[PDB]
């Protein structure tokens, strides 16, 4: 019976890591999700930006 | 052994939880990212408005 | 000597050696998210540095 | 006897004691991979965190050539 009671100890471990790793995996996707939407909101800053800058430039040229 | 995996199987859950709580506060920091990066873009989307009818003028 | 008591020990070595790539793995992981969460610190303040640089631009132009 | 249905409980046991690792060495391979690309994701946003405070330098000159 010792080393079935051992084995199983050993097992309760293994799915504790087991598990954590699941749930590691899981937040790292759904985290993820948000990094693509602030990637999303920067480019989109970035353009406009970009714009902002070319329009000033533009609004010099036609004083002037 | 039996003992001597269980105690690596330990060590690796107790450096795993270390990074866990890292990704945490990571989540926490990116929630924090994506409000001001969406203040941010509304600001420069309303300069862009701004210079574009600025431009148009002359 | 036996079959069943063959593959328990065969299992329990494939299983210790697995965790040795486990426990690598934790270790870069570990590593990965606190340099990436120092760099969103320094995001976050380029984030809002950036909005009041829009802001203040921006009035001059309304 | 009892000691057959025991060897068997313990034998079952390092075949579920293996899958749990198999399928924590996938789940930890997947993670790291998406962690690189998240990273490469984060140097991108700092790019354009650099790239508007510069051009914003840029907007500055032009609405002070404006007379603004």
């Amino acid at each position: 019976e010792t080393r079935h009671s051992e084995i199983i100890k050993l097992e309760n471990s293994i799915r504790e890591l087991h598990d954590m790793f699941m749930d590691m995996a899981m937040l790292v996707e759904s985290q993820g999700e948000m990094i693509d939407r602030i990637e999303y909101n920067v480019e989109h800053a970035v353009d406009y930006v970009e714009r902002a800058v070319s329009d000033t430039k533009k609004a010099v040229k036609y004083q002037s | 052994g039996i003992e001597g995996v269980k105690g690596a199987a330990s060590g690796v859950v107790g450096e795993l939880a270390r990074a866990r709580l890292a990704l945490d506060e990571r989540g926490q920091k990116l929630s924090d990212l994506e409000e001001r990066t969406a203040a941010m873009m509304s600001s420069a989307d309303s300069f862009s408005k701004h210079a574009h009818e600025m431009m148009l003028k002359y | 000597m036996a079959s069943r008591e063959n593959e328990m020990d065969e299992n329990l070595e494939q299983v210790s050696g697995i965790i040795g790539n486990l426990r690598h793995m934790a270790l870069d992981m570990g590593n990965e998210i606190d340099t990436q969460n120092r760099q969103i610190d320094r995001i976050m303040e380029k984030a809002d540095s950036n909005k009041t640089r829009i802001d203040e631009a921006n009035q001059r132009a309304t | 006897r009892r000691a057959d249905q025991l060897a068997d409980e313990s034998l079952e046991s390092t075949r579920r004691m293996l899958q749990l690792v198999e399928e924590s060495k996938d789940a930890g391979i997947r993670t790291l991979v998406m962690l690189d690309e998240q990273g490469e994701q984060l140097d991108r946003v700092e790019e354009g965190m650099n790239h508007i405070n510069q051009d914003m330098k840029e907007a500055e000159k032009n609405l002070k050539d404006l007379g603004k």
